[PDB]
RNA sequence: CAGGCCUUGACAUGCUAGGGAACCCGGGUGAAAGCCUGGGGUGCCCCGCGAGGGGAGCCCUAGCACAGGUGCUGCAUGGCCGUCGUCAGCUCGUGCCGUGAGGUGUUGGGUUAAGUCCCGCAACGAGCGCAACCCCCGCCGUUAGUUGCCAGCGGUUCGGCCGGGCACUCUAACGGGACUGCCCGCGAAAGCGGGAGGAAGGAGGGGACGACGUCUGGUCAGCAUGGCCCUUACGGCCUGGGCGACACACGUGCUACAAUGCCCACUACAAAGCGAUGCCACCCGGCAACGGGGAGCUAAUCGCAAAAAGGUGGGCCCAGUUCGGAUUGGGGUCUGCAACCCGACCCCAUGAAGCCGGAAUCGCUAGUAAUCGCGGAUCAGCCAUGCCGCGGUGAAUACG
């Protein structure tokens, strides 16, 4: 029924479910466009659904919990290139070489005493 | 890098014209980190570039980068006890970053209302030999060969 | 003004907003712990010698 | 709900399947061990005895919960879990 | 609502106009009100040091008792 | 100074607490207030008799105050005599259940906080303090060691300029966690000054 | 900006409320 | 610091003479301190019906032996921290060269972040140091499910709400995994370039850890500590002041000088924590601060709580301005005995400088800088723009 993907990028939660068919897409119930509007990042987590031309072989659910807006983007960039190796574990190819599996450990740095914002020194004379 | 060589980073393409050029460019117009609205001033510049004199936006931009982008420079070395200017041609990677921050900074001066408004504009112009960073691409080249005298003097 | 002083502080006076966190190993009046009652240098040595119930040395 | 709390969690992660491996012997049938998000309590302090504010260190404390479930409840449960297994540094509690 | 005068001094205050108007109470109660009734007499307040005297007049009703003996002494810089 | 307490360091990496059990926002300063009134009373009273640690249970008004220690009997003396008037003098503060306890110290010349009051008990017995150093560690290595460090710190033998005196055969690799080391200090107050005296010993590794 | 408490910005940055910012 | 008090003292141990004890309430005064003073009446081990007693808690007075001192000395100190410096060092053992100080090793050729390893060698070993074991993060699993969940069905008053379920998400414990281990390239070896598989490769990101030592570094004011010195005062209590003074001088910072902006409506998406004479849901009253009423939580289930930016679409139109929030006047609230000196929060009005800064200088290499909001500690309250954290958006560049 499903094709399920399990995304991270930075504190971001984004549970996935490639039902197939047409292409509507929706998060946290709404439009994909709706819940993503102003963002030029929002066009997205779909971009894997370009590296095996299947725009028009999946509607989408997403459920999505974390982080920021565009930091729940590269979510489900995660875990559209997760639904689709899963769908067909021949679809790595084209996936891995370009780059879209993987999880990136970008996270924000813990702040160090004495420095004022991790690594932002204080001045001195 | 007194050790390695710099690694130099792969931007990504954008979306709307998937162009690392593009990416290089606005995150030029970028301040403050605020993405969202440095990527408007292009498409809303864009449109300018559509609006107005009615073309192409993909490729006024790629043309306004090789009508600001210097082929020869001049940086200051210490030689005897002199403070010879020194020619020098500019790498193709210099360009890019050269082409790029004139265009924010000639556009950014500009007396137009909107942000984007001036972006277009200087763009356009650009491409048409007459922009404010064509003038310090011209500035800097001529400033060097000037210098040729101190051709010799270049690593 | 000093021993008396900590003294001062267990004795509760003539009103509640003149009461304060002294100390107890420590006679210590700044930087006093009260979930600890410990005086910030008091806390510390006792921290690394242990006699402080599961309070680790962070690390993360 | 046997909401087991401590600071240590090996000597209470030997107790709370201590509770769970003991009632199911006794009756049944032991909700297995559920682990709550650990209650973490800092302390920053300028290492130095004067100033030196630019040299401190961190210590926190970490109180772990723990909650554990009897199903099926009966007698002899709460008398094999009347009298039990320590250790020095557990916290107990008891509901239903 | 609320108004705040020690009531050390209204005490005497109450007192001294009532049992025939002197003046002259010395008192170390700057954090007082001065209540109508001081109006006309002379509060020597302490500010630390010395006991400035005050001649209290309606100009100055709803005042606290500090502000009308200062603490620091200034005069100049040079 | 620019030293970790290597101790402090180990706490849950290699050894343990002195005071091990739970508690609260409620009540926290106050058991554990009690621990070094607890610490005061045992600590001077169980000194001509060795002493290395303290390790202190509680429950629920069950205050278990075990001593690690060197000799046994100046904690019990005949029968049963000072152990019980010490669950009498303890019991009495601690508001609570007692059980003053003991457990012999397998070789004092293995514990560091012993290795450490010797050695500088020995210094306000005014002795060949570097001798003592030297003498101290020496003792420790010839008793099962693979590694020992002493340092005393102060008017050594009294002289005005304040000196380090430093003694370290066999290794002692006190950037490892997993490494064991015994450490303590001893506080000789003297005819002229404070000394200070360290104690480490490599015990082996884990 | 966040230092001009009688508008929404001012009351943010100082964590406050009234008017120009309300609950 | 000023004024007013107390002398064995605010605190300790002990001995002695008289009371006598505990303990609770006043009276008078005084700014408070303190001073003087009117009540009740002690279990107990006790000849004892008794008069009455012995002794002992706890108290007073007197008199000591003493206290107490943030007074001086951080070159008489401990301990702890700062610092060079995460820098790659600094040493021993024996052997050997040298009359000796000392050297040799540790130097040299090759390679790492490194005394990183490899090879050479009158050297061969060895320690403290780097690394490793520890934590955090990033991939996957086991264990576990009142936190998650139409992913699954039914019902859904339509709030995961009920059932119902652990697959998820999450939680938090134990595990797995990277090893230049596999190939290609070169190298005597170590090792470098490049490849694949891989969630991540070449210390994957950060933390913690910082050598013999140096700076007669810093703290006697956290604490202790040798000594000097003060013992109706250098002790101590108290009321009030000062620590917040202002002709000026420098450091760290906050908010700005606007339109990539401000303003107003409305609409989304965190993380870390903290929550009982606490966090305060929700109503009612207030332009509001707040003020009532009042529900729930020992807290992954109640609460702080709003994130902000952002997105939508309207206001402003280049104005010292709807830029910027200083200053002052007035009216207010909250904490608190008490906001004259000296508190924050609110409402109205006043709306100064400032149109981006001379000479000079600081920070930072990737999720860093920039920018944005949130917590916590200490704290009644607060002068936090500070500090310690948390995450949101997210770059620039590196020939050398």
């Amino acid at each position: 029924e499903q094709y399920y993907g399990t995304g991270r990028r930075k504190e971001a939660v984004a549970r996935v479910f490639l039902r197939p068919g047409n292409g509507k897409v929706t998060v946290n119930g709404q439009d994909f466009n709706e819940y993503f509007q102003g963002l030029v990042r929002a066009v997205a987590a779909l971009e894997p659904l370009r590296a095996v031309d299947a725009l028009g072989r999946f509607d989408a659910y997403i459920t999505v919990r974390g982080g920021g807006k565009s930091g729940q983007i590269d979510a489900i960039k995660l875990g559209i290139a997760r639904a689709l190796v899963q769908y067909n574990p021949d679809y790595r190819a084209k996936l891995k070489p370009l780059g879209f599996l993987t999880r990136d450990a970008r996270v924000v740095e813990r702040k160090k005493y004495g420095k004022h914002k991790a690594r932002r020194a204080p001045q001195y004379s | 890098a007194r050790r390695r060589r710099a690694e130099v980073r792969q931007l990504q393409p954008d979306l709307v014209y998937g162009d690392v050029l593009v990416t290089a460019f606005i995150n030029k117009i970028m301040r403050d980190g605020k993405k969202n609205l440095a990527a408007r001033i292009f498409y809303d510049a864009c449109k300018i570039i559509q609006e107005k004199t009615g073309q192409e936006p993909l490729k006024v931009f790629k043309q306004a980068v090789e009508n600001v982008k210097p082929r020869m420079e001049v940086r200051s070395r210490r030689v005897g006890g002199a403070n010879y200017q020194v020619p020098m041609e500019v790498s193709p990677r210099r360009q890019q970053s050269l082409a790029l921050r004139w265009l924010v900074q000639a556009a950014n001066q500009r007396p137009e209302r909107r942000a984007a408004v001036r972006i277009a504009h200087e763009l356009m112009d650009a491409a048409e030999g007459k922009g404010g960073a064509v003038k310090k691409k011209e500035d800097v080249e001529r400033m060097a060969e000037a210098n040729r005298a101190y051709a010799h003097y270049r690593w | 003004a000093r021993k008396a002083l900590i003294e001062k502080a267990k004795r509760t006076p003539k009103f509640k907003v003149r009461a304060y966190t002294r100390c107890v190993r420590c006679g210590r009046a700044r930087s006093v712990y009260r979930f600890f009652g410990l005086c910030r240098i008091c806390l510390r040595e006792l921290a690394h010698k242990g006699q402080l119930p599961g309070v680790r040395k962070a690390s993360w | 709900r046997i909401k087991l709390r401590g600071f240590d969690h090996k000597t209470l992660d030997a107790s709370a399947q201590k509770i769970v491996e003991a009632a199911r012997r006794s009756g049944a049938q032991v909700s297995g061990p559920i682990p709550l998000p650990t209650r973490v309590r800092r302390f920053t302090v300028i290492r130095g005895p004067f100033k030196h504010k630019d040299s401190r260190e961190h210590f926190e404390l970490r109180t772990h919960n723990r909650l554990v479930d009897i199903l099926n409840p009966n007698r002899k449960t709460i008398e094999q879990l009347m009298t039990l297994d320590l250790p020095t540094g557990v916290e107990i509690e008891i509901k239903t | 609502k609320g108004v705040f005068v020690d009531d050390h001094l209204l005490e005497k205050v109450l007192e001294l106009n009532a049992k025939g108007e002197k003046r002259l109470i010395k008192t170390w109660s700057r954090r007082s009100t001065i209540v109508p009734e001081m109006v006309g007499h002379t509060i020597a307040v302490y500010n630390g040091k010395q006991h400035v005297p005050v001649y209290i007049t309606e100009n100055m009703v709803g005042h606290k008792l500090g502000e009308f003996a200062p603490t620091r002494t200034y005069r100049g810089h040079g | 100074g620019n030293k970790i307490h290597p101790i402090g360091f180990r706490l849950g990496i290699t050894r343990d607490w002195e005071s091990r059990w739970y508690a609260g926002k409620k009540q926290y300063r106050h058991l554990l207030l009690e621990d070094q009134r607890i610490r005061g009373l045992l600590e001077k009273e169980l000194y001509s008799a060795g002493l290395a640690r303290v390790d202190i249970e509680r429950a629920a008004d069950n205050v278990a105050v075990t001593v690690h220690v060197a000799k046994p009997g100046v904690v019990i003396g005949r029968g049963g005599e000072r152990i019980r008037v010490l669950r009498e003098e303890l019991a009495k503060l601690t508001g609570k259940n007692v059980a003053l306890n003991v457990q012999e110290v397998q070789n004092p010349n293995l514990s560091a906080p012993l290795v450490a009051q010797r050695v500088a008990e020995q210094i306000e017995r005014r002795f060949a303090v570097r001798r003592a150093i030297k003498q101290a560690v020496q003792r420790v290595m010839e008793s099962g060691a693979k590694g020992a460090k002493v340092i005393v710190s102060g008017r050594i033998g009294g002289a005005e300029q304040a000196r380090t005196e430093w003694a370290a055969q066999g290794r002692v690799p006190l950037h490892t966690l997993r490494a064991n080391i015994d450490y303590g200090f001893a506080l000789a107050r003297t005819t002229y000054g404070v000394l200070g005296v360290k104690a480490y010993i490599f015990l082996g590794e884990v | 900006g966040k230092g001009d408490r009688r508008t929404r910005r001012g009351k943010i940055w100082r964590g406050t409320y009234g008017k120009y910012r309300p609950r």
